[PDB]
Order: structure tokens, then C-alpha cells, then sequence
């Protein structure tokens, strides 16, 4: 089976995806290892199958998400729900916002 | 007034003057010196310079990020060839002198001057409502090599120390 | 605009921006500015409000605020409930000025008359700076309002002038 | 029973204590209350009690001694070189009190 989610891109990140904020995608509920799908897999999936800009520097840097991007899981900062390890569940929204603030 | 962007490859504008209190070596904020004029146009006409503008002295981002970064890496700026570091703001020369002291600067490593009525900053388009913008201008023997402004509040990406160091290493 | 005189009611809707003292003397750590309702605070008790052209400037520093700092005990003994120091300087600069003078508490508050809005309304401001004046208030009513026009003088707005006028009243 | 004539000057904002008059003429008793040659200490005391026109004495003298932050020049010479408060005043001496503090 596959699992359905919605990913949103804001703060300029949308421009990397045909200037489109919202996307609906169906992930494999399990990774190559066969373990439940996690945000880390998602991030890796977006960079390789959804970005239309070839500069992957701008979203993921050395297999992890670029600094200065907020990640909200159902409107909750992913620091409160596990980072890059939250096991993705159906109809889960993941919001990526790039901000120059917080420096 | 008149406005013209200050861009790399330009001659640094003439008649640019700031008001400042020369460092005497004291860190006492209750004893204030005597402001005098600083002829930026003449000082920048020889050697590498780093002119950094900040919106407001004693404010959070202006303090806890921007100036602290330059102070933390003066050795690295010196090793890179920088002959002088200027920090300007609309604050008067007395407040600027107290701000520099509050940061332990007792010598000329970093000078703290006042762009009175944002006269210079307004002439290059980086001021508003009586405060200067957050920008940084690297100069070398009179000619501008880098002039970038940080528009988003809190950002020191373009005018911060690390931006200036990167620009200096590319020559 | 009209000169504010003794016997007048202190004006309404007078607000200052200021960083409440936290107990720190660290000049590099800024708090968060908020509003101070001067009209409400002055409505009960005896208040002393002093304006200075500029924070961290020589006379304003070496004479005016120093003089008040030297005689808080005398001001307290006189029944003064609060001392306020204002200027056009923003609430961050005013707070650093207070800290630079070793004030960690509410004994003297350091606030900003933003855009000299209050000072201009009473005719004691110019070119973006407040004048050097001192107002004494008692239960909403002005009891003293004088400005030092002579360069460098603190004769009318200094601590001693305020102490003398206080001695002609009794309350806390 | 002879006197000594001198001129005293007030500057650096000290003049505001003497209705803004800088120069003043004084004739001192050549001997003080214990019969010794009159000194700057006697002068400072005299000025604070008999010459000031402003009631703020602490702006000139504090705890029976000159307020700090006032230079004292004796015929253009710093009184630290001539002996402070113990210098015996000579005829037609010029004594300049100038405040290093801005304003008063
Ligand atoms: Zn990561
Ligand atoms: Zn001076
Ligand atoms: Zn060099
Ligand atoms: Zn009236
Ligand atoms: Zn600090
Ligand atoms: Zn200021
Ligand atoms: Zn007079
Ligand atoms: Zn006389
Ligand atoms: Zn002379
Ligand atoms: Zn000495
Ligand atoms: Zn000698
Ligand atoms: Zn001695
Ligand atoms: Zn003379």
C-alpha cells in the first residue's frame, strides 16, 4: 500500500516547484530497509522527484534539510513531534517555510 | 535629497562626513568625550575599509548579532588586510561612543560614528524614517568593491562579518 | 500648544515607551519596550518628571541625572513616590543610560518621549529633542514646571530646584 | 593688620554660581583665624560662604573640601605643582577655578 499526504512550500521555497505551494503525493509506507516511512525519507523524496530547480543545494544540503527552513507537522514544529524521524501517518500535512529570520 | 545607488566599481562618494568621539582608551560610559568630524571620503581613499551601518545602537539584533560578529573576528579581518572598521548609525556621537564602550572597544580597531540625519545613508538609498539601513560597504583605495543591504529585519546575511570575509578572500 | 504652569491639571493621554528594569546592569542585553501611561501614574501621589536633551551627553550626564541620583534619599524623605527621566532617545538607549548610571530598579525610570510628542505639546521641544525641564505633580495637579533655556544650566530643572518646591507641600 | 589683593576667576560652568560673573576682586586677611599665612584653603572657604550667589554650595565645596572635577590654576599653574590648599597666597595672585564637568 501507499500513504497519502499533502506537502506545502512557502517563504520562497515554492519557486523551486513551479511556484506551486501545495502538492499531494503518495509515499511508500515503508523504506528500502522496510522500516516505516519517516520525514527524512520524505525530504529525500522531494529533493529527487519534486524539485524542478537543479540546484538541490537550495533545499537539502548533505542529505539533510537546508538550515533556515521551518518544518511544521500538522501545524506543529517538528521539534515537538520528533525531527526527521516522525513516522508519517495518513493525511499528514508537512509545511516547509524558508525564513531569513531567527539568525 | 538626491539618491544614487552605491555599487561595486564606483568611486566612494566625496564629502562623506561622520560625527564621532575618538577612542581615548576608557570604558567608562558616564564620562563622554568631545565629538569631532571624521572625513570618511579621505580615510577610505587609501587601504581596505569596512563601513557597516546599523539601524539602532543598543538594540537587540544590532547588538547581539551584528557588531558582536565583527568584534569576534577582528583578528580574521586584520589577517585579511582590513586597515579600518567603521560602524555608523543615526544615533548621535555620544550614544555611539557609549555603544562601542559597552562592547569593550577602547581603541581604533572599530570606530563608532554617527551618520547625522542619515545624510550619507539616504544618499545611497539605504535609510528610512530617521534610521540607517543595515548594510555593509567594503572599499579599497577609494573604489567600492561590495555594497549590500539586509532588507529583512534580523538578517545579517549580507552585511554581517562572514559576508565581508567571503568578499575579501575573493581577490 | 501652551506652556504648562503650576495649578494646571497634568495633561491626559501622555504615554512613554520604556523597558521596565529587570535588575540587570548589562548594557548588551535589551529587554522589550512597552507603554507607560504617565497620566495614570501621576494621577495619585507626588511625581517628579525630568526631561533631558540627550542621553549619554555631557551636561545631561555629568550634572543633571547625576544630581538626582545623588539625592534619592532626600527625594524619598520629601515624599516623592516616583522619579521619571525622559528624552527623545529610544527606549533601548534610555534603558542603557539608566544601567550606565547603576540604576537597576524603579527608583528612577528611563523612558522615551517618542518623537517629542509630549514635550512638543507643552512647548518644550525642538529639532527632534526634548528641552531640559522638570515637572512636579501631586495627585494629578501640576505644582512646578520650569525649563532651563540657558545652555548648560540646571538651575530650574535640577534636583535642588525640585527639592525646594517640594518643601512647600506635605504628602506622600 | 594688612590685607592681600587677588583676583579669582570661575569658568567651565562654575560662573553660573556667581550670577555668570567670571572675574572677581577679593582682599583677604593676610593672616587666618589661627594667625598663620592665609592659604587657598581659606580662600575656598571664603568663596563658598561670602561670594556665591547660588544656593547650591555642593557644586563648589563638598565636605569642607573643594568639589572634585575642578582644576585650580595659580597664575596659570596647576596648584598640584605649587602645593594644594597650603599654598600661601601672594599679592596680585590670579586663582582660576574651572570645572572639568560640563555645565555646572
Ligand atoms: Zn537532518
Ligand atoms: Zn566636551
Ligand atoms: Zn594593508
Ligand atoms: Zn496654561
Ligand atoms: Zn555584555
Ligand atoms: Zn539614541
Ligand atoms: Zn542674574
Ligand atoms: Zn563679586
Ligand atoms: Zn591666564
Ligand atoms: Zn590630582
Ligand atoms: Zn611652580
Ligand atoms: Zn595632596
Ligand atoms: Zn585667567
Amino acid at each position: 500500500e501507499e500513504i497519502p499526504i499533502t506537502v506545502d512550500f512557502s517563504g520562497g521555497l515554492e519557486m523551486l516547484f513551479d511556484n506551486q505551494r501545495r502538492h499531494s503525493i503518495s509515499l511508500p509506507a515503508k523504506d528500502t530497509e522496510g522500516k516505516p516511512v519517516t520525514i527524512a525519507f520524505l525530504i529525500d523524496y522531494i529533493s529527487k522527484k519534486l524539485m524542478k530547480d537543479p540546484r538541490t543545494d537550495l533545499f537539502v544540503l548533505d542529505n539533510h534539510i537546508r538550515p533556515g527552513i521551518l518544518v511544521l507537522i500538522n501545524d506543529a514544529d517538528w521539534e515537538l513531534e520528533g525531527e526527521e524521524a516522525y513516522e508519517i501517518q495518513p493525511n499528514d500535512n508537512i509545511l516547509f517555510v524558508s525564513t531569513l529570520h531567527g539568525g | 535629497g538626491a539618491m544614487a545607488p552605491l555599487q561595486p566599481g564606483d568611486s566612494f562618494p566625496a564629502n562623506v562626513v561622520f560625527s564621532y568621539i575618538p577612542p581615548t582608551g576608557s570604558l567608562d560610559l558616564t564620562v563622554s568625550g568631545r565629538p569631532i568630524e571624521y572625513n570618511a571620503s579621505e580615510a577610505l581613499a587609501k587601504g581596505t575599509s569596512v563601513l557597516v551601518a546599523v539601524p539602532g545602537a543598543f538594540t537587540p539584533t544590532c547588538q547581539e548579532k551584528h557588531v558582536t560578529g565583527f568584534i569576534a573576528k577582528l583578528d580574521q579581518l586584520r589577517q585579511a588586510g582590513v586597515d579600518r572598521v567603521l560602524f555608523i548609525a543615526s544615533n548621535d556621537a555620544f550614544v555611539m561612543s557609549a555603544w562601542g564602550k559597552a562592547n569593550g572597544i577602547k581603541d581604533e580597531s572599530i570606530l563608532f560614528l554617527s551618520d547625522s540625519d542619515t545624510a550619507f545613508s539616504s544618499s545611497i538609498g539605504w535609510a528610512n524614517a530617521g534610521r540607517t539601513g543595515r548594510y555593509a560597504i567594503v572599499v579599497k583605495d577609494g573604489k567600492v568593491v561590495y555594497a549590500a543591504v539586509d532588507t529583512v529585519r534580523g538578517s545579517t546575511e549580507k552585511s554581517g562579518v562572514d559576508a565581508v570575509l567571503t568578499v575579501l578572500g575573493n581577490q
